[PDB]
């Protein structure tokens, strides 16, 4: 009946000879070459 | 400031419903809950039976009783009241 | 000028010429070649305008406009020209297309959208807010 | 005696789907001589070319916009369109309604020429005849001739004239008798509209123009007459003896057998003492309407 | 002739008038009793006026006033006051009945106080009112607007003065049926 | 395909209304114009008493009588229809 | 030539970025360099967020946003490009 | 122990990344090992969410938040971190 | 201490929810025992459907009612509360 | 080599969902995706509003209609999957 | 309308290769040269 | 609607009466109660004693005294009212 | 077998109430012809004067004169019947 309706980019880079002390691992292979020519 | 854009009910009877809304908008956030408020209230004070429907965007064609369907927007919702 | 041209476009100027003086103003002459079926870019717009206003009346006779008409209406792209150009916005071609990159690309590159053109398009297109757009459909709508 | 049982109440609303995620986590092992190794279970790729993806996008835009503003327009054009439709229907059905009712008004008074029931009608033919007589005799004068057969052009129109206003003289009684009649309505209306002496009243209106019925047969109006006798035989003075006369004086030349095209005179006579007995007072106790 | 403040003029049953009397009638200050068992006492003017006028059917008639109000042509035809037993109380200027006339009706008794059934402040045409006009229905809201005999589809302002809200719009053919209800 | 949101209905009458609101929406595209086609379908096809309603946003709670009352979606839309 | 290391991406992600890797490879000497040239062209060319590592010794444990990631060696140089 | 070359962070923060990175250097040999333990101990304290690239030849451009980033040798490797 | 991931919902509905949360979070931590409390709670407190999805490693796709939604990471469990 | 672990549905409802989570599994790898294609299929196939979650580790407690309700240890893919 | 509580458990879910696979490649690389240093580290002792 | 079978009184008593009436018919439902109320407040407006009766269903003889004994209908409710 | 519910009289004039009453109902068919011989009787029998009413449906609520109020059933049709 009714209706409705309605943060900015940082480069970092590791250069050589930082973490590597050259002189500390090239003692062993000196003194073991030598130990080697020396004994043998 | 309001609007009733279609009416059954006798001027201070629709006064009635009006206050009645607006203390229901008042005290009630939900709708299905406004709805019962306003219902209960017509019921009880105009002689049952009533029945409520609130909402939003909605069609509506219905076969009402005389003097008993209204329709009016009130702030977000529009409101249809009528009673069995 | 066919007659169907020519109709069409005394239709259109008319619901635009505010005063039937017989002449538009050139501020509605973009919406007169959207209003023509036709998708024209705010430079070409612009191109014309400057190109055509030179007495400085700033209106535009039946005459010149059909010149521009015919002109702007020799270039007309097709629909898959467009549909690609969605699915360019469509990152994987799944035809669909996060609703803030659209709006960021739509606002923020070429001829800058404004937020009541983007808005309509969303409302208009009734897209889900938090979907994904079947942008075939939304295309549909806007072809 | 009875009550409500129950009810229900389903508050309609939007409901969408959203999507969460979650971190996913990838790990990369250098590949060394030494203690490193590795299961392969890995994939070898070509690369390709690379982006420049920047200005494809930019003009795709660009088109995107320049389509966009087409269709903007387009839209636009559409609701100009609407709005100019809708006026359009507004301005042709108005001017439509506008002619409709102009063409009742002509017609109405094409109806007032045909037959002038408002005395203002008559006043109106009578003035508009006179104006005629005075226009004809305005041509004949300017015509400024015939000295001799003047008169006789004049008698024509003066028996056209003559013609004329016994003319309106006939549709003045015949309105006159028209108007009669629906006072007469309109008095058995005001007769109508529940108390008893109303309830009689409304049923004696119904007796009336069951009286003033046509179409008669001769078992139904002898009932119908059996009916109005009872009902007449109530107050019983002396005009209800005269009416039941004359009906009992049909109602015989009816039982014998006569043509009801015979009976129109009397039918009228019957009709007329029957509402001068619903005219009076005791016998229809609603009379001092008027 | 029959005149002068006669001390009675006797028919059968007659006219029991005691006043002024002139043309074998009441004319100038006297009451007439009449058949309607109501005796009237106004400055009488051949009945075809009245000057004021207090037509009461008292004690037998058992009522105290029936009608107070200046008379014309026999009816009241200007400023008249009706009082009802209990019904109404109508002060208005009513010709030949209240077919005219701007008053004021009380359609309540216990009119002196507010408990009264309803007041009535406008235009009346005949009976009804039909007219712009205003009415406080005795509970504080007030009416103003247009009157068709009632239910007429007219723009009026309701005063909800207990709320503090204001209605205007159309009784269309009915005591409501659209309009703006706002807060004055 | 048809939802039921909730009902008090027999169910061969439940799948005439689905079939009928369908339709209605098959024949009709306003949502007055829906409610009143389902109504008088409904009201010619079962028994006088109905009451359709049809929305997108409507919350109503309204008292019904037994074995008549159904809310149930098509489409989008939401239709609502018990016996007055 | 080209080991994936860690993958997190659709296949058409993975060969966009060796594609963008030997791209790169033709402008940044430096690994930290061309960590930001490869960042600086895919936060225009991809989706904003982003991280790349380059090198030739690295393993990580990273939590990610889920399907943006790749890592991948060409020649000796792994690239690694993922969205956060 | 935590030579912090480059540092953005609280020192509760550091004082925990020394640490454990001092603990992870000595005690165990593969990088995903210590990754893994550093970004579950700084999920379990820092912040829930990381990035980090340990290595020995990693070359890295970060878009680091402030609060939260390093870049240090410790003995002979290099640990980039970053929450994100 | 609630990272919230993704959250469509008024903030006083997300802190009402964290406070009840928190009493939860000092009850239990188990994850089946957080959505227990978690569901339970918001029943005494709101319309009793609702929807919780705690865990540590989840991905949903979830139907919830509008302007309730939200997911966050209060501590290591993650909290994703929506009201059906 | 399913393993129900918990579920209320019909048995034949569960034999289906069995054969669509296979071609699931068959069809896509991420979680998400398994679910959102999932519960696209579980709408078309079966009765609708659903609410899925493929995941690994969480604890959750929904409110479920009686007989709709799964949660499968499919392959070593815990699938959920019940109608509201 | 009714409630369930579903979590997934410890001890479920278990697969058995991709356990293994980090394991199994560093010790079997560490074993390859562990293997070969001390191959070298027994002949020189077998020299003395 | 209502039409005065017997009028035995004047027909200012008459609408006097009837109006009662109108306002007896509000105020209760009962006849009992109806009759009670009408009978009292003629009683005070017209010169106590009267007797009212009301019903749908009897019939009778009275041998009463003049201005008394209006019989009229209201709807189908019979009502009879005369003074002894 | 005549009850009297209600009873204002003198048991000797209900005994004779109640035999006029059978009487009446021995020589009536008519309720108003069963009123005449009841009411025409009981004043000879009772003391004139008297009132009655016999019918089926009526309520009624009388003050009446001391000592002459009866209110009785005859069978199914119940009779009034007492003095000014």
């Amino acid at each position: 009946d009714t209706s409705t309706q309605t943060g900015t980019d940082a480069i970092t880079q590791i250069e050589n000879g930082d973490l590597f002390d050259f002189d500390f691992e090239v003692e062993p292979i000196l003194e073991v070459l030598v130990g080697k020519v020396l004994e043998q | 400031k309001a609007v009733i854009k279609n009416a059954d009910m006798s001027e201070e009877m629709q006064a009635d419903a009006v206050d009645c809304a607006t203390q229901a908008l008042e005290k009630y956030n939900i709708e299905k809950d406004i709805a019962a408020y306003i219902k209960k209230e017509f019921d009880r004070k105009h002689n049952p039976t009533w029945h409520c429907i609130v909402g939003r965007n909605f069609g509506s064609y219905v076969t009402h009783e005389t003097k008993h369907f209204i329709y009016f927007y009130l702030g977000q919702v529009a409101i249809l009241l009528f009673k069995s | 000028l066919t007659e169907e041209q020519i109709a069409e476009f005394k239709e259109a100027f008319a619901l635009f010429d505010k005063d039937g003086d017989g002449t538009i103003t050139t501020k509605e002459l973009g919406t007169v070649m959207r209003s023509l079926g036709q998708n024209p870019t705010e430079a070409e717009l612009q191109d014309m305008i400057s190109e055509v206003d030179a007495d400085g009346n700033g209106t535009i006779d039946f005459p010149e406009f059909l010149m521009l008409m015919a002109r702007k209406m020799k270039e007309t792209d097709h629909e898959d020209e467009l549909r690609e150009a969605f699915k360019v916005f469509d990152k994987d071609g799944n035809g669909f297309i996060s609703a803030a990159e659209l709006r960021h690309v739509m606002t923020n590159l070429g001829e800058k959208l404004s937020e009541e053109e983007v808005d309509e398009m969303i409302r208009e297109a009734d897209v889900d807010g938090d979907g994904q757009v079947n942008y075939e459909e939304f295309v549909r709508m806007m072809t | 005696e009875a009550d409500r049982k129950l009810s229900r109440e389903t508050q309609t609303v939007k409901i969408k789907q959203h999507s969460q995620q979650t971190v996913r986590e990838q790990a990369t092992q250098m590949a060394r001589p030494g203690v490193l190794l590795d299961n392969d279970y890995d994939k070898e790729v070509t690369p390709g070319r690379y982006q420049e993806r920047d200005e494809i996008v930019l003009r795709s835009t660009l088109r995107i916009q320049r389509w966009v503003r087409g269709w903007l327009g387009r839209k636009r054009a559409a609701y100009l369109r609407g709005k100019k439709m809708e006026r359009e229907a507004f301005l042709r059905d108005q001017e439509a309604r506008a002619q409709s009712e102009a063409e009742e008004h002509r017609r109405r008074e094409i109806q007032r020429r045909m037959h002038p029931r408002t005395a203002a009608d008559f006043e109106v033919l009578y003035n508009e005849l006179e104006a005629w007589r005075l226009q004809e005799t305005r041509k004949i004068k300017e015509a400024g001739l015939a000295k001799e057969q003047e008169q006789q052009v004049l008698q024509q129109l003066l028996h056209k004239e003559t013609k004329l206003l016994q003319t309106i003289d006939r549709l003045k009684i015949n309105a006159n008798q028209e108007n009669k009649e629906a006072r007469i309505q309109h008095t058995l209306n005001e007769m109508s509209k529940h108390t008893p002496f109303t309830t009689r009243a409304k049923e004696l209106q119904q007796l009336y123009n069951g009286l003033n019925l046509p179409l008669l047969t001769v078992d139904e109006r002898l009932d119908v007459l059996l009916h109005v006798k009872w009902t007449v035989k109530e107050f019983d003075c002396d005009l209800t003896r005269e009416l039941v006369d004359l009906i009992d004086r049909e109602a015989d030349l009816l039982n014998r057998g006569r043509n009801p095209k015979m009976l129109e005179g009397l039918r009228k006579r019957i009709s007329s003492l029957f509402l001068n007995f619903i005219e009076t007072p005791e016998f229809n106790p609603e009379a001092v309407r008027f | 002739q029959k005149e002068g403040p006669h001390h009675t003029v006797y028919w059968t049953t007659g006219e029991r008038y005691q006043g002024s009397w002139k043309d074998n009638k009441k004319h100038g200050k006297g009451t007439v009793i009449y058949k309607n068992s109501d005796k009237y006492e106004g400055d009488w003017a051949n009945d075809m006026r009245h000057g004021l006028g207090t037509l009461w059917l008292y004690r037998d008639g058992k009522y105290v006033v029936r009608y107070n109000g200046e008379w014309r042509a026999d009816q009241p035809t200007g400023h008249g006051t009706f009082f009802a037993d209990n019904g109404d109380t109508y002060e208005g200027e009513w010709l030949n009945g209240r077919r005219h006339g701007k008053g004021r009706a009380v359609y309540g008794g216990r009119p002196v106080d507010g408990f009264g059934g309803d007041v009535y402040e406008g235009y009346f045409e005949n009976d009804v009112k039909c007219g712009p006009g205003t009415m406080m229905y005795a509970n504080g809201d007030v009416y103003e607007g247009l009157w068709a005999a009632d239910k007429k589809n007219g723009t009026g302002t309701y005063f909800y003065m207990s709320k503090g809200k204001r209605f205007d719009g159309v009784w269309a053919d009915g005591a409501i049926k659209c309009g703006t209800y706002s807060e004055i």
